Parts: C-alpha cells; structure tokens; sequence
C-alpha cells in the first residue's frame, strides 16, 4: 500500500517517462489513490477561504472570457452571445434603477 | 434503507481541516465539493435514494435498487473494490470518524421519526392504492392526470412542513425524490409549501375520483389532523364515498361517523383524525373547499377566518363548465395574483390554441408580442425631457394616412420616434380622424403632424439636429405629396427637415412619399424582436393631441399592437422605428 | 444486518474518488491563474497528481467502458467527465508550466493557460444520421447540448443504434470540455434565457393563471443548467486568517500582521451617461448607486493594497496572478464591463446589495415586494368578500399625463409592477452571481444513452441462446404471411378497445428520457409524450396528428410484405416520423386483433428500453413481441425465455421484418 509520492522523487523526468517507468508497468499493484495538495501558500494568504478562492477563480474566468472575444474570425458566435448578454444587462440594470427612481 | 448503514471508508486526504467538510455517506472532503452541484446533487441523491421505500421506485426500476441512480457494472465494481486510499492519519482518524458517524446518526434518527413514518405510510400507501386505480381492494393502471398530481403535491409538501418542521431540508429532498421530480429549483418546491391555492377543473375530468382517495389516505396515514370540507348543496356523495373506501381498505371498526357530519378514523392511540363537514354550516389544516363559484355570504366568513390560521391550506378545487368559464368568483382572481390559482384548460387564451394542449387532454374522455413585454412596455416609461443626453440627435416621423371620414379604419396614424441609448423610444402618437367633407384633408393631416412635432421639439429644446419625415403613399401618391408639401411649408416657421423620397417604378422623379411593400416584413420582424427584448419604450412625456379624451396613448397603441399575428398607428410606429437607404433634404 | 451489498461500498468509494478528483480539478483551475514562479514551486505536486490521475483512469477504464455499454448512470457519467477533464487539464497545465522557464514570460503563460489565443474550442458537430436523411447540427452552448439530447430522445424511433452512439460520443466529447470543469461554467457557453427540459416540467406543474405555458417560457431564466452557489466573502478576510496561517514562523507572522496594520492606515465617472430619469438635483437613486459602488471600490482597493503589502512582508515578492499581470487590460473597462466581471475582494452578492440598498429607500409597493404571499392572501380575501399656445398646451398636457401616469403607478398595475421588479431582480442576480454548473446535462445524457445502449444490448444479447429462427430470409414465408394478414384484415377494431390502443401507442412513440409513466405516481402516456413532444418545439400541425392518429380495410395494413420497418423510399425528419407512426400503429392494431381473434397466449407488446439491470449484470427480458426500432431486425418475439427470466439456453426467439410473420410464428410456437 506504498503511496505514489514516496515512490518517485527526483529531477524533471518528463511526465511520460514517469508513466512508463512507474505506473504503466504491468507488474505493479496500483494502490495509493491519495492525491496531493497543489494550492500554494502565496495563494492562501490573499484568498483564505474556499468562498474567496472561488470568487477570484470566477472573476478571472469572466475576465478571460472577455479578453478572448475583444485570424479574422470576426463572428465567433460565442462573441456575439457575450456582446448581446452585456448589452442586455446594461439596459436591464439601467431600467431597474430608473423604475425605482420613478416610483417615488 | 441501505445507504445509511455504510462503514467508515477510512479515506485519508491532504486538505487542511480549516477547509474540509463532511458530506453524508462519504468521508471528509474539501470544501469545493460542497459548492459544485455536479457532485453535491449526486452525493445527496444516492443517500436519500435509501429512505424512499421500495413501492415508490416506479413500475420498472430494477431488481432491488433504483437502477438509474445506483448501478455499477459487474466489471467496474470488481475494478473499484481493488482501490485503496492512504487510509489514515492516526492523530486525525478519530475526529473524522466521529463527524461522519454523527452526520449519519442524524440521518438514521430522521429515519425513525414517527412523523416521518406517517408521511411514508401516506406516500407509499398512495402509490400502492393507485396501482389498482383506487378500487375497493382491502390492501390497466390508474395513472394520475396532471392536476391530480399537483393537488397531491400541494397537500403533501404542506403536511410535510407542518408535521415535520425540524427536517425541512431532508424532507424537502425526500419528497423531491418520491415525486420523481429531482433537480427542481427550490423556488418551485417552496411554492408548493404555500396555502390557499385555487384549482379550476372542467367537469367529468376527475376531481372527486381523486379527492376521496386523497381524503381517505390523508386521514388514515397521518394522526390527529382534522380535515375540513365544505360545499353549497348538501357533500353527501363524497362523504358516503369516503366512508365506503375507508371501511373497504381499512377496518370498518376503525371508522366512526354520523351522516353528513364528522367522519373519524380510529387508531391504537386516541389520535382520531376527523373530516368534520362544514357544508351545512378550530384547527383544520386542509379545509377542502369543493366548490368556489357558487358561495352564499355568511358562509365565506369561516373561510376568511381560517386564513388567519397558520396551519390550514384552503384548497379551492372547484369545477368549471366553459359555458360559464369566466366565473364571477375566481377567474377574475387571475388579474391580481401571483402563483395562486392554476386553471386546468385545454382551449387556452385564444379561440383555438387547442392544438397546443391537444395531446395533453385526458384519454379517458374520448400573440406575437409577449404579455410580459407589453406589461413591461406600458409599466416602465423613461423621462426623455431629463435624460436628453441619452437620445440620438435625429427624430423620425412616419405618417400612415387614411383619406376618408366617418369610418373606423379612416384614422391617420402618426409616430415620432428616436434612438435612446441603443433602443427606440416613442415621443408622440396620433390617431387622427378627418372632419367629414373638409376641403383640405392633406393640410388637416399636415397640421396634425406639425402640431405633434412642435410639442416634441419644445419639450426637448436643442436636442435634435434633424427630423426625417416619411409619408406613406400607398393610398394616394398625390395626397401623400400634398401632406409632405404642407408639412414642409408649415415647419418653415435649428433642426433640418428632410423627407424620405421615392422614385416610383419607371420614373426618374423623386417624390416625398414612402411606398410600403417589400420592407414591411423586415420592419415587423425587427420590431417584434426588439419589442420583446425590452428595446422599445415610450417617453414618459409622450405627446398626443388625438388620443387625449378617452384613453392613454401608450395603452391605446398596445391594444393595436396586440393584434399582431385599424392598424394605422401600429404601422406608423413600426415603420418610424424601422427608419430610425439615405433620406434627404 | 451487518453486511451491506458490495455495490454500495463500491459506490461510496466512487463518491469519495469523485470528490477527490473534483478537489484536484479545483487546484488545477487555481494553478491556471497563479504566478508561474509559484507554479514552478508546485510542479512536483502537479506532476504527482497527473501521474495519479493517469494511473487512476486505467483501473477504471475497462470498468467505465463496460458501464457505458450497459445502463449509464449520473454517477458514472459525472465521474467519466471529471476524470477525463482532470487528465486533460493536468497534462496541459504541466506542459504550459514546463514551457515556462524556457521563455520566462508570464503574460505568455497566461495567454496560453487561460486560453486567450486558443481558436474557440467550444464548437462541435454531431451528424445525427437518422433514417430518411442525416440531419446535422452544431453544438456551441450548453442549452444547445440539452436541445440536441431532447431532439434525439424525440426522434429516437428513427435513428439507429450505432448512429446514436456515435452522436452521443461526439456530444460527450464536447461535454468533457464544457461540463468538464464542473465548477465555473465559463460565460462563453451559457444562455440562461433558454429554458431547459426541467423548466417546462416545473412550469406545467406549478400554478398557471391562464397564461398558456408557451407564454411563460419567454421570461424564465431557467436557473438549472447553471446554478448560482451563493458565494459570500467577509470584509476583513485575510486579517482573520493571517494569525493562524499554516507553516509561518511566529516572527514573520508578527511582522506581517504589523505591516498589515500599518498599510491599513470601477468607472463611476461613466454613470452620467446612463439614462437616469426623475429629478436631476437632489438625493436620487443613481447617485446612491454611485456612492455604493465607490464604497465597494474603496474596499476592494484597500484589500488589494493590504494584500500586496503583506505579500511583500511575508515572501518579499509581489506575486503576479491573472488579475495583476493583466491589470493593464483591466481597470480600463466600462461600468458594465466592470460590474459583470470584477470584485476579487467583494462578492457578486455585495454588488447586488450595493444596488438594492440604493434602490429601496424611504419609499404600498414595498409591502407587496417584501412578502408577495400576504399580497395574494389579501387578494383572495378581497375576492371572497366580493407656437406659444403649442408650447403652453404641451406643458399642460405633459403635466396632466405625468400625474395620471404616476397615479396609475401608485394605484393600479401593482401586479404587473411586482412581477416586472421581481423579474428584473432575477435577471440581475443571475448575471452577477457566480454560475457554477448544473445537474441537468449529465442526467439527460445518461437517460438517453441508457435507452439507446439498451436497444443495442438487446439486439446483441438475443443473438443466440437457443433457436434464432429468422423470418427476414424468406423461403416461403409469403405463404404464411399473406394468410395471417388476410385473417386479421377481416375483423373490426372494436372501439371498446381504443382506450387501450391509444395508450399502448403513446407508450411506444414516446422516448426513453421522459418516463412520466413509470414514476409510481405515473401519468398517462398522453402527458408523458406531451413533454417529449412540446419540449422539442413541434409544429402545431403535427401535435394534433399524435393525438388523433388512432381515431380511424386499410390504415392498419400499411406495411408491405418484407419492408415493415424500412424507410428506403422516404426522406426527411417529419415524413420519417410519420411512417414510423404508421408502422407502430400497424403493429399495435395487429397485436390487438391477434389477441381478439386467437386465444393462444399474451403478447403485451413490450419495448427493449425497459428492463433496467438488477444489482449486477442481470436483465431478465420477459416474454413477448418487442419493437426494437431496428430497421435490420425490427420484430423480435420471445415466445418463452426461462423460468428465471434471463435469455438462457431455453429462450427460443423469432426475428422477423414482417409483423404478420411474427404473429404467425408466435401462434406456431405457442
Ligand atoms: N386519469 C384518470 N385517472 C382515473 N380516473 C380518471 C382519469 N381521467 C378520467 N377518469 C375518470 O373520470 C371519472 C371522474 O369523474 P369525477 O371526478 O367524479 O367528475 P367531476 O369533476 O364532475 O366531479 C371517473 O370515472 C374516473 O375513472
Ligand atoms: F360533470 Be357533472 F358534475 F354532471
Ligand atoms: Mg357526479
Ligand atoms: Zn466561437
Ligand atoms: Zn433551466
């Protein structure tokens, strides 16, 4: 039941070499389904909560999904959807403010 | 109950305790696994799939499991049984085991609640009695119609929240499963929890065939809960039928009743739930109002008073006929209400949308612009006189003339529109009717449009650099030209005035009229799309001289628009907007 | 009561493994935005996890392969998607971090990982390949995958098995890229205005005050294929968590808290361009929204400065994540483009509250808004109880029409006002809040693949096990087929049976997705088919030809001699379905007449889409004549299978293309 992290510990050895030498071998038993912890410490001091980490992960996703749609594909129907959604949300928030301005 | 009795599954992990959470059935997982409904809604259903009894999995569900939720191939189970985790942290094994077994003990304690045993004895007994189509079996199928399932959901989701309050989330999920409607937004399931809901079933569709089994099984399963009931003409058939079925599929020694009055079902204890009948005129919790279109006063007072209670759900299941479909007592309620009454109709709003709900009809018994867009349109109007910076500097005016008098289709339509942000806004409307036998119909029409424009100009001074005017010439080219000429001259008393011009076929002349033909379908198509998405609105200070002595101009326009499938104003509005090839000076 | 069935422990192990894989794919979606100088530090952990996923989807690869071919389940589908996407992203992130340290460029690494230069990998083709023509669409969004799956369930009675499996593989290959993240659902593929299959099922069921259901599917945000997850984030977040950080020396932690305490000591300008009606001078709602947004900007900038300072104190390096390495492209966006995306120190709920604390202030209408239940209650109570002159006249009429408009907005239309305000608030919340994912796509994918793989598995499983007496190869089967046809074309339909044909017809024209007739709260096949037919928008001139397709010596002998389930002549999607309906009605009426003339046995006219597997690999196909929807071997009659039920050594079956040949071979064998 020896774990994979205390099995191989050395220099780069590009991933396919490790796959060939350690786990693709048929003589192995394939125990040790223990994953590892990949999130760093410099990313926990500033986002110290799964909620805050998820919010940041969503903010950067919403930004990337704007930078890619801003060689001449020029239609990229996802881009037209993302422009229609923004131009709809703008009008909707403006009318939501204006209506309650009028209700007084 | 099988998935509740599972051992620890040691299952070591690397995430710090400051993040990990305890999902039931499984060990301790990172907090992200509680935010993703992809895994949460699976680890939550494979567990509640054990509380659901074996008589509520379906007709064909598998041997001894809900095979469409818990099925592992005979090769994947043998390849999974050889998977082994880190299995431990000796200083950290005991707390995780304690937490997991504590959550599972909470679940098991939920399994043993008497009030939950009653809800099970209700839903299981109902799905079992329904197998025989509610015959007199002591205890080809009896499929429920749609509303005959909505009534059951309305009763069960209420009595669940009333009898079992300390288990809101768990019983909510259990009922979502048992009705075979999982992945339902909690807004709908919450709507099921409301009281005082109204039904409207057509006769001979089945309302008493389903009520008396509902009444009988809401009596015999639950304990100590009364059940109201009221009708105008003295309920005797339903009462005798309830007596019959209860004495049939339960011990007749248990039922005790006096004719036309309280029926009571016995129990080992002194629970003795009752069906006291209020037809002949405390805590009821159902108050099944069986007829709600024929009530006499001094009998509505008990119903208005029971609304003051917090445990009664007055169900207004009342029949309709379609000869009196617009009941003087309920069909008006659909005006000012929100998720209160649900009609059971097969010929919907229009004269013949029946082909839509045709397949929905019982087998035994054998609008271009959306309303929301119209309500939003009239409901919200932007103030143009104070948001002039949002407007484009061009006005577009379309005149759709009719050159007759003393006719209902003799109205001239005029619209003055512009761009507002990237949307379109109406500044003025006219529905103008020639005085009979005037000598100057074009000038009368011109004076009407000029007066409208002027008012719009005065309300927004300095806003507009251009006004572009189209006079439809389909009716008469000469008469359209005459209108343009009078508009031209009168406006000569700043913004530049430009007319749309047309070079008629075979001609080299550019006339100041507009010919409506090939551009109609694109114009209408674009309008419908824009209007429906909230992109066309009316100015809060919209101008109209001709619609100022009987109805609101926007309300009037909307009545014409709702004929899309006298149209002068609709055409002018749609075409003015379409206009907003180059028109010129 | 001690031993629990081994499938239950295997399912618990699979749930734990799915949770671990989800955690790993969350760490991956984190390291795709972290500084490469830190990705190089976490390189060994990422390599170890990639090795783990590789060695993991080889112990489950034959298992999941056998599973896909036998009754897929939401757990298995979700696990396959997560394992495949985790493998993909692990290999890609490792490659992109090892490409770094050769270029040493951060902006390049971010344009690579976050996919800023990729050529839109969210396009796919299907090529449904039905009979009578092969219709091909293009999956782009998520609701498009949902629509295609519903379309396949609808036209399930024409498409063959292998074509359906090919289309379903090319759909799962797109779901791996879209539903693979399972946590953030990038906005390039989401259109909440499109209601999914469950919005219709929960709009048929909830209240409908008139308002034909086709008129309600236009306002719904559908809230199911992309949920909201309601993330909440405190104000002084890191200061709460810095004293108890992991692996920090007490001296460093103390001086870091000191630097934090010391350092603690949007596009608002573009609001005036918005259409703001009402009074211009004074306390208005647009100025209140501007002040709320300015306060939120102050909070976020303060948090960012504090974070930079504490990182300079603890590690000494101002880390460059995807919001600090692309701050040039950021901080230049408009008001709306900063509202949609933004707030790494706030939450979308904080933006919602900053807007609503500005709208709802100091006011009838708010009472209806806060509690609509009491509003409908009072409604029910009330129901039960019951040039110069031009300018001056313009000012006067605009005055008397603003007054009337405000009078309407305060007195009447309150139903419409409440509904519109609620819908606007919903359209705001669905746009701002973090969409995570939904549980509709794997559910429907499993529900459709189950039916199709079940048809294929029955076609392959009844191959042998006994006599396979075939009637598609015709020695003289004409002689015994025309006789039975003439013997059944003689009697009347006996309309006292139509309430059974009209049900056993919709029980076959239906699809495997919408059960709604085996729920144990079963609804008739009428509604069970109305769901699967109205969801996939059908022409109303076809919806009546479903209901009225049995009300009427022909019309139940429309098949030729050998070509019963054969659409060689016709082409299209509507006429192919019409011929399918003709053939199915013919089979049903033939079975009913055969029962009403001959008393040999029962047929019960079953379908292979039923017979879900038991605890392990057992199917027990009961006796009867099946439909099988296969143009190569449509009719399969199991005259007698076994004492247990499964197709065993004594399970003689009869293949045939010819319905009456089956009805004669059943009689001969029974
Ligand atoms: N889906 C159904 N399930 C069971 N019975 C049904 C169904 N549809 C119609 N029926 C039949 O309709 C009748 C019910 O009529 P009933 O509810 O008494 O009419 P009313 O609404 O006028 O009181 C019964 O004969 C019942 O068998
Ligand atoms: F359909 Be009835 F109440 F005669
Ligand atoms: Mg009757
Ligand atoms: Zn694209
Ligand atoms: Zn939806």
């Amino acid at each position: 039941l020896r774990d994979t992290i205390p099995d191989c510990a050395l220099r780069s050895q590009t991933l396919e070499s490790l796959d060939a030498r350690y786990v693709s071998r048929d003589g192995a038993h394939d125990a040790a389904v223990w994953f590892e912890d990949m999130t760093p410490a410099e990313l926990e001091v500033v986002f110290p909560t799964t909620d805050a980490k998820l919010n940041y992960l969503s903010r950067t996703q919403r930004l990337a999904s704007l930078l890619t749609y801003a060689t001449p594909d020029t239609a990229c129907v996802h881009g037209e959807l993302l422009a229609r959604k923004r131009e709809r949300f703008a009008a909707v928030i403006n009318r939501f403010l204006d209506l309650h301005q009028i209700l007084r | 109950g099988d998935a509740l009795r599972v051992p620890f599954l040691d299952f070591a992990t690397a995430t710090p305790k400051r993040h990990q959470t305890v999902v039931p059935g499984v060990g301790t997982l990172h907090d992200c696994c509680e935010h993703s409904p992809l895994f949460s809604a699976v680890a939550r259903r494979l567990l509640f799939n054990s509380l659901v009894p074996a008589q509520l999995k379906g007709r064909d569900f598998g041997g001894d499991h809900t095979a469409k939720l818990e099925f592992l191939a005979p090769e994947l189970v043998r390849a999974v049984a050889r998977l082994r985790f880190k299995e431990c942290a000796p200083a950290d094994v005991v707390p995780q085991r304690n937490a997991y077994y504590s959550v599972l003990n909470t679940f098991q304690a939920l399994h043993r609640s008497e009030a939950f045993r009653q809800l099970v004895h209700f839903v299981r007994d109902f799905a079992q009695l329904l197998k025989t189509s509610f015959r007199a079996s002591s205890l080809t199928y009896g499929t429920l119609e749609l509303f005959q399932k909505m009534i059951l959901m309305h009763a069960t989701y209420f009595l669940a929240a009333v009898l079992l309050g300390d288990h809101a989330e768990q019983v909510n999920t259990f009922l979502r499963l048992v009705f075979e409607i999982p992945l339902f937004s909690d807004a709908a399931v919450r709507h099921f929890r409301q009281r005082a809901t109204v039904f409207l079933v057509p006769r001979r569709h089945g309302k008493t065939w389903f009520l008396v089994p509902l009444i009988a099984l809401s009596l015999a399963s639950f304990r100590g809960i009364k059940i109201g009931y009221t009708a105008h003409i003295r309920t005797e058939p339903v009462f005798e039928e309830i007596d019959a079925c209860l004495r049939g599929w339960f011990g007749s020694a248990r039922v005790d009743h006096v004719k036309g009055e309280t029926i009571s079902f016995s129990f080992p204890d002194g629970s003795r739930s009752t069906i006291v009948f209020a037809s002949s005129h405390q805590d009821f919790n159902l108050l099944f109002v069986d007829e709600a279109n024929f009530i006499r006063p001094d009998a509505v007072q008990t119903i208005m008073g029971f609304l003051n209670q917090a445990n009664c759900k007055i169900i207004f299941v009342s029949s309709t006929n379609t000869g009196k479909a617009s009941t003087s007592f309920l069909y008006n309620l659909r005006g000012a209400a929100d998720e209160l009454l649900n009609v059971v109709t097969y010929i919907c709003d229009d004269h013949m949308p029946r082909v839509v709900t045709h397949t929905n009809a019982t087998a035994c018994s054998c609008p271009v612009l959306t309303k929301s867009a119209g309500e939003r349109f009239l409901l919200y109007r932007p103030s143009t006189t104070t948001n002039s910076g949002l407007m484009a500097p061009d006005l577009y005016v379309y005149v759709d003339p009719a050159f007759t008098a003393n006719t209902r289709a003799s109205g001239t339509g005029v619209a003055v529109v512009g761009r507002y942000r990237d949307d379109y806004i109406i500044f003025a409307l006219e529905h103008f009717f020639l005085r009979a036998l005037t000598g100057s119909a074009p000038a009368d029409i011109a004076r009407c449009v000029v007066h409208s424009l002027t008012q719009v100009l005065a309300l927004h001074p300095g806003a507009f650099r251009g006004v572009r005017v189209a006079v439809e010439g389909n009716s008469s080219q000469d008469s359209a030209v005459a209108i343009a000429t009078h508009v031209h001259t009168e406006m000569h008393r700043g913004p530049e005035l430009l007319f749309y011009h047309c070079e008629p076929p075979g001609s080299a002349v550019l006339y100041p009229f507009f010919l409506l033909n090939k551009q109609k379908t694109p114009a209408f198509e674009h309008f419908i799309k824009k209007f429906n998405s909230g992109g066309v609105m009316a100015s809060q200070e919209i101008v109209s001289a001709t619609v100022r002595l009987q109805t609101d101009p926007v309300e009037y326009l909307l009545e014409q628009l709702n004929n899309l499938t006298s149209d002068d104003l609709m055409v002018a509005v749609i075409m003015a907007i379409y206009l907003a090839g180059p028109p010129h000076t | 009561a001690a031993p629990v069935s081994e499938p239950t422990v295997a399912r618990q192990k699979l749930l734990a493994l799915l949770g671990q894989v989800q955690t790993y794919v969350f760490q991956i979606e984190l390291l795709r935005r972290c500084d490469p100088h830190i990705g190089r530090g976490k390189l060994p952990q990422l390599k170890l996890n990639a090795l783990q996923v590789r060695a993991l989807r080889r112990r489950l690869r034959p298992g999941l392969e056998a599973q896909a071919g036998a009754f897929l389940t939401p757990l298995s589908v979700t696990l396959e998607l997560l394992l495949e996407y985790a493998w993909r992203e692990g290999e890609r992130l490792l490659g992109s971090l090892e490409t770094f340290a050769t270029a040493g460029d951060v902006a390049a690494f971010f344009t690579e990982t976050m996919g800023l230069a990729r050529p839109c990998p969210y396009h796919q083709r299907v090529r449904l390949d039905t009979y009578g023509g092969t219709v091909h669409m293009e999956l782009c969004f998520l609701h498009d995958v949902e629509n295609f799956l519903k379309q396949l369930n609808y036209c399930h009675l024409i498409t063959p098995s292998r074509g359906a499996t090919a289309a379903l593989e090319r759909v799962r290959e797109f779901m791996v890229g879209a539903v693979g993240s399972g946590l953030i659902v990038p906005p390039e593929l989401s259109d909440p205005s499109h209601p999914c299959a469950v919005c219709f099922e929960e709009l048929c069921v909830t209240a409908n005050q008139g308002a034909t259901i086709a008129s309600r599917l236009a306002d719904r945000i559908c809230n199911h294929v992309t949920q909201q997850a309601q993330v909440r984030l405190d104000a002084n977040e890191l200061r709460r968590y810095l004293p108890h950080a992991a692996g920090l020396s007490d001296a460093d932690r103390a001086r870091a808290l000191s630097v934090l305490d010391h350092a603690l000591a949007y596009a608002i300008s573009e609001l005036q361009f918005w259409l703001a009606s009402g009074d211009r001078a004074g306390q208005t709602t647009m100025d209140a929204f501007a002040s709320n947004l300015t306060a939120l900007a102050r909070r976020e900038l303060q948090q960012e400065t504090a974070a930079v300072a504490v990182e300079l104190a603890l590690f000494g390096r101002r880390a460059e994540h995807f919001d600090r390495a692309f701050g040039s492209h950021l901080a230049a966006l408009d008001m709306v483009d900063a509202l949609i995306i933004g707030g790494q120190a706030t939450s979308p709920d904080d933006q919602i509250e900053a807007l609503i604390r500005a709208c709802y202030d100091h006011h009838p209408l708010l009472r209806r808004l806060v509690s609509p239940e009491q509003c409908d209650e009072e409604a029910l109570r009330r129901v039960l109880a019951r040039w110069g002159d031009i300018a001056t006249q313009a000012a006067a009429d605009v005055r008397e029409r603003r007054r009337l408009y405000a009078d309407r907005l305060t007195k009447r239309s309150l139903a419409s006002l409440g509904r519109c305000v609620r819908e606007q608030r919903g359209e705001l919340e669905k746009m701002l809040r973090v969409s995570v994912h939904g549980e509709v796509l794997p559910a429907t994918f499993a529900a459709v693949a189950n039916g199709f793989a079940a048809r294929a598995r029955f076609c392959a499983l009844t191959a042998g096990a006994g006599t396979v007496i075939d009637n598609r190869s015709a020695p003289g089967v004409f002689d015994a087929h025309r006789f039975m046809r003439a013997s059944l074309l003689r009697h009347q339909v006996d309309p006292a049976l139509l309430p059974s044909i009209t049900h056993r017809f919709f029980e076959l024209v239906n699809g495997p997705l919408f059960d709604h007739s085996t729920h144990s709260f079963a609804q008739p096949p009428n509604t069970a088919l109305y769901y699967s037919v109205e969801n996939v928008g059908l022409l109303p001139h076809l919806k009546e030809e479903l209901a009225r397709f049995i009300m009427g010596g022909a019309d139940w002998a429309v098949s030729e001699f050998q070509r019963f389930y054969c659409f060689d002549g016709i082409s299209g999607i509507t006429p192919t379905q019409r011929a399918a309906w003709r053939y199915i009605r013919e089979l049903i009426i033939a079975t009913t007449l055969f029962a009403s003339v001959y008393r040999c046995g029962e047929l019960e006219l079953r379908r292979p889409d039923c017979s879900r597997p038991t605890s392990e690999g057992r199917y027990r196909y009961p006796p009867g004549v099946y439909l099988t929807y296969d143009s190569d071997c449509p009719l399969v009659a199991i005259v007698e299978s076994a004492p247990d039920g499964c197709i065993g050594p004594r399970s003689v079956v009869v293949y045939d293309r010819d319905v009456f040949s089956i009805l004669y071979s059943v009689l001969q064998h029974l």
